[PDB]
RNA sequence: CUCUAACUAUAAAAAUCUCUCUUCUC
RNA sequence: ACCCACUCGGCACCUUACGAGAAAUCAAAGUCUUUGGGUUCUGGGGGGAGUAUGGUCGCAAGGCUGAAACUUAAAGGAAUUG
RNA sequence: UUCGGGUCUUGUAAUUGGAAUGAGUACAAUGUAAAUACCUUAACGAGGAACAACUGGAGGGCAAGUCUGGUGCCAGCAGCCG
């Protein structure tokens, strides 16, 4: 675990320096990333729960060739998400390379209310779908202590996500795991990609942390 | 909300989870009331209860 | 869109396209059809009781290979004749022929099941004491 | 097979019982 | 040689199995007794922490 | 060389009247019967067979007109058991 | 930032095909 | 009669997804889990079979209407690699 | 330094003792039209506490064996794949 991590991706940079105080300034603006190192040090206490380990094959000239794709889900249980699939001849090296494309693709999401709002949000804040092949996920908000209403799949997805009540529903054939999967979590994710009445105010726009700390990236 | 079917027969639920004290006395909001987990329903069983005061020491006695 | 009637005076059509699609489905179709009883030698029964014929042995499907011990048996609701599987190894040696035998239900809502063809039946109770009993040795026929 | 040949097959069946009937009445 | 009886015998594993007899079996306790002898094997005198439970492990 | 397989009393030996198909077999049995034979498994596509040859077949004790091929004999086999006189003579197949 | 051209020409015959299909977590 | 520009209507075409689907692909096969413009008609796994019979029209071939008993764990779509 | 304290905690012997009571008995009464049955309750009434928990299953769906012995596409099992 040697942390030498000479930072490329000049956001990564920033990171090391300790100028980015959390992945909010990135997500706030957008701001791709990279290198898995950043949200290892943004994020300290990911937990990561490989869901399957599909085998792979193809046809060459001499018999069946083999790979194994890992389908892994990474979070940390307080509204930060993320799912990698990935393939490689070894499972071991597929599911570490699959861990990640996870930590990459994190992705934050929209804790709300059932109704009656009170002290730290349990649920989402609104019906939120989405679509994999004919995997179509839809998640309805849920009363407070109802548990999470899915698919085991879907249920440790959720239970990653941190939110303790969600209803689910899903249509298509969510017998594939990797379709339900994906579809679950663009659903997740679509929550704050949804106009909430609460937010009429348009907010002025703050500067892009890379764009004030523009200086000490790129050490010459 | 002040629904009068809703102020009486929440009420009345409040009342009685009090009285068997599943519920705490501060959360006498209806809405607390939603969520148990489970355990709390046991803690309240009469041997649970026994063994916290004693008289149990390893509660598969008292049972 | 969504070619179905719609409108708030459209009850009865789409009441009776539901009426007629239906139909299309096996088990209502079979449910109001009461194939269930000219059909089914169960006459809706979910046991019969029959008087052996002889003891066939059917030759199993393609990918497995087996003869398995069955057995013929002609009922006594409606007289109909029909085979049944005998289950639980060291059980052809009690059929006995010429003897009662409880039919049960084989697992498969009256269809072939697995890798034993023409039959659907399975065999619960002979000579009044149960097939399970007598495999593994708690109950013997009484012999009449 | 194809439908074309199995239909005719099942008309030549039509046809040969259509005639028996006919013989018959 | 290739068969060594006749086949179709209707039974014939069972006639040829060495028969074994039950050994003293001590009472295992029933009821509650079960659940909590049950729960001290698994979770308070847990034996595998190395990743998998792994119980009921093949001797080997 | 392998030895001869004899009868042990619950198996007899059949010729093959005709070939009939999906496995099964007309067999002439020497006990004054036309019986009904299947290919036992361990044997269908690992030994072949045909018309005009000489097969061990065990009956089934329970159902009798129907039985399985266990065995087959390879053309020195049979001849040898006709000159013991393990079966009877008057069936003549020569090619 | 002005542009609308070049071309070749073969069909002989050829049907059939047995087992045995199964194993990925650290 | 052409050239230009605009417009109305039809057979169509090209680029593209920001939508769709399983995908081939579609500018409609979109405006669909954010499910709702009005409407008729079709289908519920595959064989049996568009077959038996009953009608019904026809001189005739046959057309329309149209199952079951039973059997089966697949048949099928699309693309991928050999 | 051979050790070896067992320095920190777990179980393994499945041996040994101090307490408790029900299921069955059963004086009596209560219960009941009469009654048993229930609630009490005298005296009995547990060491292997023989006062003995069966029913299904252990490749996958699906918690649980790639331990041993036998059969060797036979016996069979198998709701589906096998
Ligand atoms: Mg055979
Ligand atoms: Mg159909
Ligand atoms: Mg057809
Ligand atoms: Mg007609
Ligand atoms: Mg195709
Ligand atoms: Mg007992
Ligand atoms: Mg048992
Ligand atoms: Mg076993
Ligand atoms: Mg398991
Ligand atoms: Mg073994
Ligand atoms: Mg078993």
């Amino acid at each position: 675990e040697e942390k030498g991590w000479v930072p490329v991706t000049k956001l990564g940079r920033l990171v090391k320096a300790g100028k980015i105080s959390s992945i909010e300034e990135i997500f706030l603006h957008s701001l791709p990333v990279k290198e898995f190192q950043i949200i290892d040090q943004l994020l300290p206490n990911l937990k990561d729960e490989v869901m399957n380990i599909k085998p792979v094959q193809k046809q060459t000239r001499a018999g069946q060739r083999t790979r194994f794709k890992a389908v892994v889900v990474v979070g940390d249980s307080n509204g930060h998400v993320g799912l990698g699939i990935k393939t490689a001849k070894e499972v071991a090296g597929a599911i570490r390379a699959g861990i990640i494309i996870a930590k990459l693709s994190v992705i934050p999401i929209r804790r709300g209310y059932w109704g009656t709002n009170l002290g730290q949000p349990h649920s989402l804040a609104t019906k939120t779908s989405g679509k994999c092949g004919s995997v179509s996920v839809r998640l309805i908000p849920a009363p407070r202590g109802s548990g999470i209403v899915a698919s085991p799949a879907v249920k440790k997805l959720m239970q990653l996500a941190g939110v303790e009540d969600v209803y689910t529903s899903s249509t298509g054939s969510t017998r594939t795991l990797e379709n339900t999967l994906k579809a679950a979590f663009v659903a997740i994710g679509n929550t704050y990609g949804f106009l909430t009445p609460n937010l009429w105010e348009v907010q002025a726009l703050t500067p892009s942390p890379m764009d004030v700390y523009a200086d000490y990236a790129t050490a010459s | 909300e002040k629904d009068p079917k809703r102020l009486f027969e929440g009420n009345a639920l409040i009342r009685r989870l009090v009285r068997i004290g599943v519920l705490s006395e501060d959360k006498k909001k209806l809405d607390y009331v939603l969520a148990l987990k489970v355990e709390d329903f046991l803690e309240r069983r009469l041997q649970t209860q026994v063994y916290k005061l004693g008289l149990a020491k390893s509660v598969h006695h008292a049972r | 869109g969504k070619g179905k009637p719609r409108g708030l005076n459209s009850a009865r059509k789409l009441r009776v396209h539901r009426r007629n699609n239906r139909w299309a489905e096996t088990t209502y179709k079979k449910r109001l059809l009461g194939t269930a009883f000219k059909s089914s030698p169960f006459g809706g029964s979910s046991h019969a009781k029959g008087i052996v014929l002889e003891k066939i042995g059917i030759e199993s499907k393609q990918p497995n290979s087996a003869i398995r011990k069955c057995v013929r048996v002609q009922l006594i609701k409606n007289g109909k004749k029909v085979t049944a599987f005998v289950p639980n190894d060291g059980c052809l040696n009690f059929v006995d022929e010429n003897d009662e035998v409880l039919l049960a239900g084989f697992g498969r809502k009256g269809k072939a099941k697995g890798d034993i063809p023409g039959v659907r039946f399975k065999v619960v109770k002979v000579s009044g004491v149960s097939l399970l009993a007598l495999w593994k040795e708690k109950k013997e026929k009484p012999r009449s | 097979m194809r439908a074309k040949w199995r239909k005719k097959r099942t008309r030549r069946l039509k046809r040969k019982r259509r005639k028996v009937r006919a013989r018959s009445k | 040689g290739k068969v060594h009886g006749s086949l179709a015998r209707a039974g014939k594993v069972k006639s040829q199995t060495p028969k074994v007899e039950k050994q003293e079996k001590p009472k295992q306790p029933k009821g509650r007794a079960y659940k909590r002898l049950l729960y001290t094997r698994r979770f308070v005198n847990v034996t595998l922490t190395n990743g998998k439970r792994k119980m009921n492990p093949s001797p080997s | 060389k392998r030895e001869l397989i004899y009868k042990e009393e619950g198996q007899e030996y059949a010729q093959i009247t005709k070939m009939l198909g999906n496995g099964r077999v007309e067999a002439s049995c020497f006990d004054g019967n036309k019986r009904m034979a299947h290919i036992r498994g361990k044997l269908r596509k690992k030994v072949w067979m045909g018309q005009g040859d000489i097969i061990l077949v065990s009956l089934r004790d329970f159902q009798d007109d129907q039985c399985d091929v266990v065995h087959k004999y390879n053309l020195d086999e049979a001849r040898t058991l006709k000159n013991q006189g393990e079966l009877p003579e008057n069936a003549k197949i020569n090619e």
